């Protein structure tokens, strides 16, 4: 019984430059190399991706963020390279004090430096946004990953920059360090009377957890009938398989019901995005609406 | 207050969710039947949903679902008992007759096509250049089977083009044909490649296709079919 | 009643236990030993609940609570209403789960399919187990495993994570952290993948396979392939429960200390230790 967790033959052929359809070939790079190590679980090859405008845009103003935040860690190990890797964790670039409130106006070495920074990050990832949309209409395909990356963009947007915008200050934002941000979320529960009082984060972890239940679940099927070729997802949508029909019925002689081969994907999508969508609601209400919700939670209202 | 007013919508958002995402998943299957074929009486709260149509590329049409459901077989059962609800008997050979684990679907007697609408899957020596880029090479090696008899030796790998991946070795039995055995279901070993899943007088019987250079999608489902199949039905003469 | 295709499977064998004795079918459910065992098992234990429920005095399901006994009870028995209905309700779940567990093996060989599910299954049972039998028994009392309420566990999450400072310390806590929002990201960019293909912009056709991994080499350089994305899934789910289990069985048993202190390990290295300047000396 050979589990088909790991390939025991790999084959490689000619590398694939991909579809074209709409797809500006311009823009493409030259495939990389191939990977044996990769090659063992998934795909060998890397390569090629594909950098138009949005990409660079995108790339540059994301390194700008990363090394903005790395400049402000040397400055803080004052230049020592054996204390910047001892205090790595420690480290953190903090929001602008709430005197400033809403105003660009700080000073660099008072949370100015976080807000380019900030700015930097809001750009990489709106733009990085842009692309999934853009790649998908140049091959002619749905915009599924778009508007699922959406749902983790919004909680971002309601974290660092809408609930902010709400209470009215720049220091109600995440710092940007390792064990600092930690911090900020437990000391944010504290501050708002506990979140495991907030149904919305009780929401979001229930998805959270279906999420690890649900791609268990699915993973584990499709390679307990990966032997009537189930991985093929597409083929078994358009032309039903023993391998979609025994998927099917082991859940049906399990718990009662079963999905189709494309439907377990909306049940997928599904059950992932409302993760960050409960999770945005549940953060955009505490201190805006509800100051407390063990208190809130007493009149239920 | 407005959170109250946010959690009661969301439990009546989620509730239509549930709802479109059970029809969604009626669109084969359904509607539910007895075990004579005649439609069942209770078929839950949830109504069939509305038909979808896909366009299949490369001029092989459409599929609309949900659509008429018929097996396109006969099916070699009998009841054994009176009642709903109890196994019903294989009333030939299993393995020949292609039910419970050696079950195939009728599926369109053609090759799955890649994206340029060439066949996705070639024995390796008609793909220019496929080798084997990791791992033992199968091709020469013997094929034992669950009895531990030699049953033929591997003459070639049968590989995906566009997810390059190895999907069936081609087998070379006693009387000079050949056999696809699924890639998930043998273990290549240094020296062999073993199968669990068949005795060695079984390779004979598994589906044979009627091209040399492509598998289509219904000769996959009676090749796998026969072969898991196999695990529950060659038991007898599987050794350890 | 059947699904259109379903007779055709419904043969007879697969059974462990008893042959062709429980091997047939309630409506959509097959039963099996396994099947009766599950009924036994979850039926002994909701009345054990209800009983419960009437020594606290309410039939509120936000109320009902079945609390472990004592830590001065160790790991002896205690009496019914003061441990001993947790310890019975606690072998009754384990029963369930483990029946649960085996009667998906008798699906899987009615089916001919491989066992992935159940094995899976089974790291979630594992999870379970540390926190009710292994970690309190390390520990030396039923006391420190979590109550059956639907708040009252959510208060002991609260107290046993600050009894270590703040939980986030925990480094296995960590990893398992980031494998449940890698596995979600992952679920979130498959299910969108699948259904961007079967469903492509109004009057084309469905794409391939081909177009799927055109898409994420075109988006981030490398797609990892239809296959690929369904082992990483199953990896990144049972991991993410493995650290989990990981990070509680280690703590109350090898650290006892607040988890911020554990990380002083890295800081106090003997070749930087004293170094002036950052954020520690
Ligand atoms: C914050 C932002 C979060 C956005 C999350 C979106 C999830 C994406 C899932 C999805 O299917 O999107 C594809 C879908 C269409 O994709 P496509 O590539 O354009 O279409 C390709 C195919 O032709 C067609 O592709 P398809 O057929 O796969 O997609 C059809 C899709 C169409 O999807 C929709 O209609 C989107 C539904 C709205 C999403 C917003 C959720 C808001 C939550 C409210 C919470 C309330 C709290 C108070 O149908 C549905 O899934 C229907 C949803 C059923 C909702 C039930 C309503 C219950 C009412 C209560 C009684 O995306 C959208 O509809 C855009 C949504 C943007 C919202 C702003
Ligand atoms: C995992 C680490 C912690 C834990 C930390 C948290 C935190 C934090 C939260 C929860 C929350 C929940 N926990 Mg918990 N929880 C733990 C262990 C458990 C165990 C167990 C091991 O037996 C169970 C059954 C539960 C069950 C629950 C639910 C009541 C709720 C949402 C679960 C969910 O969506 O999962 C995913 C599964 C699905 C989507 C499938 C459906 C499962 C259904 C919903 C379970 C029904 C349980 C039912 C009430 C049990 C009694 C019925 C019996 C038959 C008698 N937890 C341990 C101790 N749990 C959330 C909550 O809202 O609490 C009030 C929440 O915020
Ligand atoms: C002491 C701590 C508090 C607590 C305080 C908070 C606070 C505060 C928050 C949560 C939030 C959450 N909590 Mg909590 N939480 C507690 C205890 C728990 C427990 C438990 C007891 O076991 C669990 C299971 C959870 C679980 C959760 C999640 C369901 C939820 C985060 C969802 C998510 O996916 O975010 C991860 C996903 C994102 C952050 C989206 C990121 C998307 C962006 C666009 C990515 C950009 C990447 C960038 C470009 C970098 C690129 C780098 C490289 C290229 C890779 N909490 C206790 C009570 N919790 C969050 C929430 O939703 O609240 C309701 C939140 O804000
Ligand atoms: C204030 C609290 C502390 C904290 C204290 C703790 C404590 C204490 C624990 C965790 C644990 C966890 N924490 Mg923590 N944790 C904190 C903050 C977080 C945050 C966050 C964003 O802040 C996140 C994302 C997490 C995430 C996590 C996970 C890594 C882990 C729980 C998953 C698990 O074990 O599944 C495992 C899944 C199960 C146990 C479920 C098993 C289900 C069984 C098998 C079947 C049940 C069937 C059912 C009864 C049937 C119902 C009927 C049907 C519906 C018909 N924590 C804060 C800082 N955390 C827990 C852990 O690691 O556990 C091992 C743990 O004990
Ligand atoms: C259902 C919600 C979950 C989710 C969804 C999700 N995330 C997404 C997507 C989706 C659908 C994308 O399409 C997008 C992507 O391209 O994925 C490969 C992405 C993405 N989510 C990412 C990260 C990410 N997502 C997270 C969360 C989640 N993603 C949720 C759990 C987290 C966590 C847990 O904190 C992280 C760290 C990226 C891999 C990518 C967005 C890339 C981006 O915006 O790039 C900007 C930055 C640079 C280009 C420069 C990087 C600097 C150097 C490190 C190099
Ligand atoms: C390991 C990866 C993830 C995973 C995987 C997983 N779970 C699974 C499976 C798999 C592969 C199944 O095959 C199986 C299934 O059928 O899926 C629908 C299942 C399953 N996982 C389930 C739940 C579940 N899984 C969870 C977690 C996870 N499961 C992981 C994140 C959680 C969380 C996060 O808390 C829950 C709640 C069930 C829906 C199902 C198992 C059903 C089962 O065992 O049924 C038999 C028993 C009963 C019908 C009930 C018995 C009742 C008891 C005797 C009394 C109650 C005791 C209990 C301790 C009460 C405590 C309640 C309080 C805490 C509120
Ligand atoms: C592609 O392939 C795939 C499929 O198909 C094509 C599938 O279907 C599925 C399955 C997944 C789904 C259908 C999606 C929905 C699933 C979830 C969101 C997961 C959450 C699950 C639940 C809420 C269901 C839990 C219910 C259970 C366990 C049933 C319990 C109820 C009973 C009354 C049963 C009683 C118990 C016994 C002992 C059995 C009967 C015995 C006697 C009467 C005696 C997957 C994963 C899949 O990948
Ligand atoms: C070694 O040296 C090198 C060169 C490598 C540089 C070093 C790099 C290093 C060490 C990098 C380390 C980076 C770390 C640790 C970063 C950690 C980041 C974390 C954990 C982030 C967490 C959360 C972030 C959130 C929620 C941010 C939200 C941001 C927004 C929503 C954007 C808001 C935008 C604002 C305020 C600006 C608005 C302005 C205009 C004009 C629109
Ligand atoms: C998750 C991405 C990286 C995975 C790489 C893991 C490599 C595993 C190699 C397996 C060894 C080969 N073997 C013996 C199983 O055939
Ligand atoms: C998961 C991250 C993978 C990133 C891999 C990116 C591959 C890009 C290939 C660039 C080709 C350039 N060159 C000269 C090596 O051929
Ligand atoms: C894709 C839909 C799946 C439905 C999952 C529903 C899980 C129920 C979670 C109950 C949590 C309720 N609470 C206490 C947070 O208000
Ligand atoms: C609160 C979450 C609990 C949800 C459990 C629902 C289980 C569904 C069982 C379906 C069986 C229905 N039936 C008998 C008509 O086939
Ligand atoms: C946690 C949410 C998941 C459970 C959703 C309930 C759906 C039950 C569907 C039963 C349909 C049965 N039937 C008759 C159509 O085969
Ligand atoms: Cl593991
Ligand atoms: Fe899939």
């Amino acid at each position: 019984e050979y589990q088909n967790i790991f390939s025991q033959v790999q084959v490689r052929g000619p590398a694939d430059l991909g579809m074209t359809e709409d797809v500006n070939l311009a823009n493409r790079s030259g495939v990389g190399p191939f990977s044996t190590l990769l090659g063992w679980f998934g795909n060998a090859q890397l390569g090629p991706i594909y950098l138009g405008s949005l990409g660079v845009l995108s790339l540059f103003s994301g390194l700008m963020w990363f090394f903005t935040i790395g400049i402000w860690f040397w400055y803080q190990a004052g230049w020592n390279p054996a204390v910047f890797l001892r205090d790595l964790f420690f480290f953190s670039l903090e929001p602008p004090a709430p005197e400033y409130g809403l105003s660009f106006a700080a000073p660099l070495k008072e949370g100015g430096l976080w807000l380019i920074a900030s700015f930097f990050m809001f750009v990489a990832v709106w733009s990085w946004w842009g692309r999934t949309y853009l790649r998908a209409q140049a091959l002619g395909m749905g915009k599924h990953t778009a508007w699922a990356f959406l749902s983790a963009i919004w909680l971002w947007m309601v974290l660092g920059f809408i609930r902010p915008i709400l209470m009215g200050s720049w220091s109600e934002a995440v710092p940007y360090g390792i064990f600092s941000h930690l911090d900020w979320t437990n000391n944010f529960s504290l501050v708002h009377g506990n979140l495991f009082y907030n149904p919305f984060h009780g929401l979001s972890i229930a998805f959270l957890y279906g999420s690890a239940l649900l791609f268990a679940m699915h993973g584990a099927t499709i390679l307990a009938v990966s032997r009537f070729g189930g991985e093929r997802e597409l083929e078994q949508i358009a032309d039903r398989g023993t391998a979609a029909e025994r998927a099917a019925l082991f859940w049906r002689w399990t718990m009662g019901f079963n999905a189709t081969m494309e439907g377990i994907h909306r049940w997928a999508i599904w059950m992932a995005v409302l993760v960050t969508l409960t999770g945005g609601i549940g953060i955009l209400l505490s201190g805006t609406v509800v100051d407390n919700w063990y208190v809130w939670g007493q009149n239920h209202g | 207050d407005l959170a109250s007013l946010a959690i009661y919508s969301f439990w009546i958002f989620l509730a239509g969710l549930i709802y479109y995402l059970q029809t969604e998943n009626m669109r084969e299957g359904y509607p539910l039947e007895n075990e004579d074929g005649t439609p069942a009486a209770n078929q839950g709260p949830f109504p069939l949903p509305k038909p979808k149509t896909f366009i299949l590329p490369h001029g092989r049409g459409t599929l609309t679902v949900p659509g008429p459901e018929s097996e396109d077989r006969p099916i070699a059962l009998a009841r054994t008992a009176v009642s709903e609800g109890f196994p019903h008997a294989p009333t030939g050979d299993p393995m020949k007759d292609g039910v419970g684990p050696a079950s195939w679907v009728a599926r369109r007697d053609l090759p799955e096509l890649d994206g340029h609408g060439h066949n996705k899957i070639k024995p390796m020596k008609a793909a220019a250049g496929f080798h084997v880029s990791a791992g033992k090479n199968p091709i020469g090696l013997p094929v034992r089977g669950c009895d531990l008899e030699i049953a033929g030796k591997v003459v070639d790998i049968w590989v995906d083009i566009p997810e390059q991946m190895a999907r069936f070795l081609e087998v070379e039995l006693k009387d000079g044909s050949t056999r696809l055995l699924p890639m998930q279901m043998v273990k290549v070993q240094s020296n062999r490649v073993h199968v669990n899943a068949l005795s060695s007088d079984l390779f004979a019987g598994i589906p044979t296709i009627k091209s040399p250079t492509e598998v289509t999608l219904l000769e996959e489902d009676k090749i796998c079919g026969y072969v898991a199949g196999g695990l529950m039905y060659a038991a007898p003469k599987r050794k350890s | 009643a059947l699904l259109s295709f379903e007779r055709k499977y419904r043969v007879p064998g697969g059974t462990l236990v008893g042959g062709n004795l429980f091997d047939f079918w309630v409506g959509p459910f097959y039963v099996g030993f396994f099947g009766v065992a599950t009924f036994f098992f979850a039926a002994l234990g909701i009345i054990l609940i209800a009983w419960s429920a009437v020594l606290q005095g309410t039939w509120n399901p936000q109320l009902i609570s079945v609390y472990p006994p004592a830590l001065e009870y160790g790991l002896g028995g205690a009496p019914l209403a003061k441990g001993g209905l947790w310890q019975i309700i606690t072998i009754c779940a384990t029963g369930a789960f483990v029946s649960w567990a085996l009667r998906e093996v008798e699906i899987c060989r009615k089916l001919g399919i491989g066992y992935h599910i159940p094995f899976a299954f089974a790291f979630a049972i594992l999870a379970y187990l540390t926190l009710v039998l292994f970690r309190p028994v390390m520990m030396g009392a039923w006391g420190y495993a979590f109550p059956y309420g639907i708040w009252t566990h959510l208060d002991w999450v609260s107290n046993t994570g600050y009894t270590y400072g703040n939980f986030h310390y925990n480094p296995a806590h960590m990893i398992a952290i980031s494998f449940f929002f890698t596995n979600a990201l992952a679920l979130a960019l498959h299910g969108a993948l699948v259904l961007s293909a079967a469903n492509p912009e109004k009057g084309k056709e469905m794409r391939t396979p081909d177009h799927e991994d055109t898409f994420f080499r075109d988006l981030v350089g490398y797609s990892i392939g239809t296959l690929g994305i369904h082992r990483l899934g199953l990896l990144l789910s049972l991991s993410a429960v493995f650290f989990s289990a990981l990070c509680m069985i280690i703590t109350g048993t090898i650290w006892f200390d607040q988890w911020v202190d554990w990380w002083q390990w890295w800081v106090k290295l003997p070749w930087w230790a004293n170094i002036p300047g950052g954020i520690n000396g």
